[PDB]
RNA sequence: GCUACCUAAGAACAGCUAAAAGAGCACACCCGUCUAUGUAGCAAAAUAGUGGGAAGAUUUAUAGGUAGAGGCGACAAACCUA
RNA sequence: ACCUCGUUGGAUCAGGACAUCCCGAUGGUGCAGCCGCUAUUAAAGGUUCGUUUGUUCAACGAUUAAAGUCCUACGUGAUCUGAGUUCAGACCGGAGUAAUCCAGGUCGGUUUCUAUCUACUUUAAUUCCUCCCUGUACGAAAGGACAAGAGAAAUAAGGCCUACUUCACAAAGCGCCUUCCCCCGUAAAUGAUAUCAUCUCAACUUAGUAUUAUACCCACACACCCAAGAACAGGGUU
């Protein structure tokens, strides 16, 4: 009565309109995903070679989920599926508002429905032509790897045995006491121990009277932005784009995580024959295989591996 | 029709494409190595390369203790005694240094893990190296096993006797009291059948992998 | 932490847990409709689903009789299960229960549910209506809709 | 621990008029177009769901009228009639309710 | 995993591992940074109230897969040297030890089989 | 009317083992070894487990008696209405 | 100037100093290389587990690259726990007529806190071993290197669940994954005061570098579900 009342896209919408207005909706965002398909065609921003010392984008997967790989050494390694899913460059802005002194390159991933979105983030996808997507994550790159807003990125923008940094919110565990959180010892469980087992012990010493900022304690533990570097990325799946990246990544299955070149020193310069401002499947070079392997990867149909 | 148990996933979160991209790769590597149907309980030899020789082959013979894991990952771990010592090894299915699996005996087993043979005496685990491989008639049902082991004294790895492991190939009757029996009847949780929420049907999960090993086919 | 724990912890104990969820189902499927706080309610739902999908699967099924000789207390509701209940819901698949807020219980302020098996003989519940398709804004998206399909 | 000072009326207030503890005006108040009384949007108006338990009640007691005992839940259907009703082709071979009120208008 | 304190079954030909004795053989110390002695680690024995090197050839705890898991914590008797004191070695002996960074050509050399 | 001791007249002590027992195991019952909880507590001494005794120098109901420098005490300066 | 005798650890978490125990860099050596010894500089990091003892310690055992010296009101006991002064019981020994006294030995022995305020509660890894280079340099031989690289482990930190394991729609470790740059002591070049020389609190030229490089994060605006969560908040609902 006071008309602050909250209203959602549904509440108003009779049982004939509402699957009606679903399928409108999803028809055009599925073509608006179609729209993009070429951006080679479309008046692409100009395509200059690979220098020394060019960082370009990177994609937002989607972490599927691990599984083993075995390399023609005989070792097993656990992979971890990233799926890149509807990832396109939304943004592009110069060295100058950057916040720093390098290009910046806002790329999206993973469309979410326009119904639950802010007006504003509804406006921005609106002009852009795409639906919006679930994470915008900012990639530092040089002006040589600039892509026009609106292209798609693909899994094949990597390529097998280059090395990648993964960052991602890690899983959230709530508020953890300090044994689980900072791995503190804790007290003995028996030999008169009363009441304390898993408290932390003393916080600081006598003299500063206070506690030193910084200082472990019981508290929210995950949750937040962590990046795993120098990850190899061992295989590609053109098909469903999928990078398999070697090891661990943070974060839970079906979550979004940012990828991009490794920043490692030993990694500087593998981007010779990295596909430089990013994989253009429009441009139609050579059709990728299904499967882009490395070269240790034990394959699946291969005959069985004899260390002769 | 058999279905591995690899295949089947276990419930969860996880995105169903991630599956399918595993059974394709499992079904890739079944059309190069031949993952025969075998339960836990029956006896199984398997030739694998060694990498730490120089492509030579070893050979394990033993009883299918226990099946574990889904998707390429999964194992199957069988047990011997090799000159009165216990030995077992936990074989990857889909490893591709695996060269040969043979079902020795294919047989079922009263209990679908048979851990407890650890414990049990070292006859029931026991089994001839080059022991030559029976034969089962293409169209024959399984054979069960309902042999019922015999087991050292009570100090064991874990607690057979309780309820949640649900051990029927053991002679209780043997080796505990009918004190002890009652002590450990303490545990029964006779809900735990019958809540119906925690049964996980895979009926149709399995409709769907069978059609897509039928397509790989 | 409680990532992926689909079971509230309820009454006294996994057993009462259950206890409680029995003494609820037996409930409902003798009176088709029940009041109860909204999380046991919630809890139940799916255990009515699948009684009634028990229930289908038949009388004589020995396991079916075994699973409904436990969820219900009084065996005067087994007959009733596999012969009106299930019957009743031959057709359908799914969706055999309607569970919808209610006002807070006056005793504890808790926050209750009824819960009914679709199709019973009761008064019907006064269910949540969308608005009526002459209304303005629905008037608007049929013509789009109209318009669309004229197009395309 | 003890309290070290009297905590004054002005920290008092700061602390228990926060914004934290004030109650939140509701938004999701509006009236059922049906019978013009209150409800919230998510849950059933409460007007009309004392009605159908009233009605309900009536029909319960008629019910165990008719069973007289307890483990007599009848293996067939119920329909429930009110005065001036007779039982349908449908309606054969189904426990009748009789009602002594007449049919409400928004039952069905 | 062998830490201090667990005992220990000499599986081998050596006159301190076959004869008998009221305390079983106890390891008194792992010779790896972590006190957890897995195959391929060297521990020191308390032996007949006599402190030796040995070698662990085997343990009840699950390793990598592939790998033998045996019933018992096997372990070898060596020389401060390196030298197996016994002769022979009589239960399996995992072939993984091949390819492990240390010395054990000669305790391979003195095994019967192989796991 | 607690408690200590006493007086009068009562009552209780399964089962097994043993055989006429200040006997054994162990209920009721009495106690209070150790641990944990509790610490304005359920409780101004409790709870849970564990433990000691449990046909005796036992436990216990009833009534009576001994009174403050006194009583009573298998002596702990213990107890004699927190 | 006779005798006597007048709160403490541990656990937990550690903050700091450098007067450095190890790791780093140098000068000298009564060190040919290996080494040892000594000195300068260096506090980023690290600095073990047990037996006897309550031990404050000490000794011993086994290791380690090392098992540093300290300050922090034992650093820290409203975080826990243990002595022991010393409780109230009782012995033994000594003194005393006795009562009693004596750290002089032992057996037993309940302080409790619901946190008001301050403060605080998510700030590029190290070692060691093995191998290569290396039996190379050096050295008469014996013995035996630097620098650089590769691989293994382990630890620490941060993550994760494919396997194994505890387990089971998930949480964990006993499992797996990843971890990236230096610091300055000196050694030199030219060269005056003092026409040589002189590395220079002379001007000047190098090793010589932190001006941490980055990376991370970045959308102003009911209800239900959730890998998000105490509440709140956050994510999803096409
Ligand atoms: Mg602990
Ligand atoms: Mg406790
Ligand atoms: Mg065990
Ligand atoms: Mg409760
Ligand atoms: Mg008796
Ligand atoms: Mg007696
Ligand atoms: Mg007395
Ligand atoms: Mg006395
Ligand atoms: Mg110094
Ligand atoms: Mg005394
Ligand atoms: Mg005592
Ligand atoms: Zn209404």
């Amino acid at each position: 009565l006071h008309g602050k009342s909250g209203t959602w896209w549904d509440e108003h919408l009779s049982e004939e309109n509402v699957p009606f207005i679903k399928q409108l909706v999803s028809d055009e965002d599925k073509a608006q995903l179609a729209s993009k398909l070429c951006p080679l065609k479309d008046e692409p921003w100009p395509i200059h070679p690979w220098e020394p010392g060019s960082f370009r984008v990177g994609l937002i997967a989607l972490k599927l989920g691990m599984m083993p790989l075995w390399t023609k050494d005989g070792q097993k390694h656990v992979v971890t599926l990233l799926q890149v899913q509807d990832c396109h460059v939304l943004k592009y802005t110069s060295k100058e508002n950057c916040n720093g002194k390098m290009a910046t390159l806002s790329v999206g991933g993973k469309t979410v429905s326009r119904f639950r979105k802010a007006t504003s983030i509804l406006e921005f996808y609106r002009e852009l032509g795409l639906p919006p997507k679930q994470t915008v994550k900012i990639f530092n790159i040089t002006d040589n790897a600039a892509i026009k807003p609106g292209t798609p990125l693909y899994a094949a923008h990597f390529r097998p045995g280059q090395y990648v940094d993964v960052t991602a919110k890690t899983i959230g565990k709530g508020f953890q006491g300090v044994m689980k959180r900072w791995g503190f010892k804790g007290q003995p469980a028996t030999h008169g121990q009363t009441k304390t087992h898993r408290r932390p012990g003393a916080v600081a010493t006598g003299d500063i009277g206070r506690v030193w900022p910084g200082t472990k304690m019981p508290g929210k533990m995950g949750n937040i932005y962590r990046t795993e570097y120098g990850l190899k990325v061992w295989r590609i799946n053109t098909k469903h784009n999928i990078i398999y990246v070697n090891g661990s990544v943070p974060g839970h299955k079906n979550c979004l995580v940012k990828v991009k070149d490794s920043k490692l020193p030993a990694y500087k310069d593998l981007g010779k024959n990295l596909p430089f401002p990013t994989y253009f499947p429009d441009g139609d070079e050579e059709e990728l295989p299904e499967d882009l392997y490395d070269e240790n990867v034990c394959q699946p149909g291969a005959p069985s591996i004899t260390f002769a | 029709r058999f279905l591995s148990p690899e295949f089947i996933p276990r419930r969860g979160r996880t995105d169903p494409l991630k599956f399918q991209i595993e059974r394709k790769d499992m079904l890739e590597r079944r059309k190069v190595l031949h993952i025969p149907e075998f339960y836990v309980g029956s006896i199984l030899r398997v030739t694998t390369a060694d990498p730490y020789a120089s492509g030579k082959i070893s050979q394990f013979l033993g009883i299918c203790i226990q099946r574990s894991g889904r998707g390429l990952g999964a194992t199957f771990i069988l047990r011997n005694v090799i000159e009165g010592q216990g030995v077992e090894i936990c074989f990857e299915l889909y490893n591709p240094r695996v060269q040969e699996i043979q079902v020795v005996k294919l047989e079922k087993r009263l209990d679908d893990s048979l851990l407890y043979l650890r414990d049990a005496l070292p006859e029931y685990s026991t089994f001839d190296v080059n022991m030559k491989p029976v034969v089962q008639e293409p169209n024959q049902k399984v054979p069960v096993n309902e042999l019922k082991v015999k087991m050292k004294p009570k100090p064991w790895s874990k607690r057979w006797e309780r309820p949640n492991f649900n051990i029927k190939g053991i002679r209780f009757d043997l080796c505990l009291t009918e004190q002890q029996m009652k002590e450990a009847q303490k545990w029964n949780q006779p809900w735990l059948e019958f809540d119906m929420m925690r049964e996980y049907d895979t009926s149709k999960i399995e409709a769907a992998i069978w059609k897509e090993i039928e397509a790989s086919k | 932490i409680s990532h992926g724990r689909v079971f509230r912890r309820m009454g006294l104990g996994p057993e009462s847990r259950i206890h409680l969820l029995r003494n609820l189902l037996t409930g409902l499927v003798r009176h088709e409709r029940i009041e109860a706080p909204w999380a046991r309610v919630d809890e139940m739902r799916g255990y009515a689903e699948k009684l009634i999908d028990y229930g289908k699967l038949g009388d004589t099924n020995e396991r079916a009789m075994r699973m409904a000789d436990f969820w219900l207390t009084e065996k005067d509701l087994i007959p009733k299960l596999f012969q009106v209940l299930a019957p009743r819901y031959k057709d359908q698949t799914g969706g055999y229960t309607r569970m919808l807020q209610i006002p807070n219980r006056s005793l504890d302020r808790a926050k209750m549910a009824v819960i009914e098996y679709k199709g019973n003989c009761l008064p019907p519940l006064p269910l949540p209506r969308r608005d009526s398709h002459l209304t303005l804004l629905n008037q608007l998206l049929q013509g789009l809709r109209q318009d669309l399909r004229q197009s395309q | 621990a003890a309290p070290k000072n009297r905590r004054t009326i002005e920290v008092n207030r700061c602390r228990r008029r926060n914004p934290q503890k004030l109650i939140k005006v509701k938004n999701n108040i509006d009236v059922c177009p049906e019978c013009g009384h209150l409800k919230q949007k998510h849950v059933l108006c409460a007007y009309c769901y004392e009605k159908v338990c009233k009605e309900t009640a009536e029909i319960r007691r008629q019910i165990g009228k008719q069973e007289g005992g307890p483990f007599k839940a009848p293996t067939i259907e119920t329909v429930v009639l009110y005065t001036g009703e007779t039982p349908s082709e449908q309606d054969q071979g189904k426990r009748i309710i009789e009602r002594d009120r007449k049919r409400p208008s928004w039952f069905t | 995993a062998i830490q201090k304190m667990t005992r220990v079954r000499v599986v081998d030909n050596s006159a301190l591992g076959n004869s008998p004795y009221h305390r079983a053989p106890r390891c008194i110390h792992v010779y790896k940074k972590n006190g957890v002695g897995k195959v391929g680690d060297q521990i020191l024995l308390a032996i007949k109230g006599q402190k030796k090197k040995a070698l662990i050839v085997g343990h009840c705890m699950p390793g990598p897969r592939m790998t033998p898991r045996f019933d018992s914590n096997n372990v070898v008797l060596i020389e401060d040297n390196g030298n197996p004191v016994g002769t022979r070695i009589k239960t399996p002996i995992p072939t993984s030890l091949r390819k492990r960074e240390g010395e054990y050509s000669k305790v391979l050399a003195i095994a019967q089989n192989f796991v």
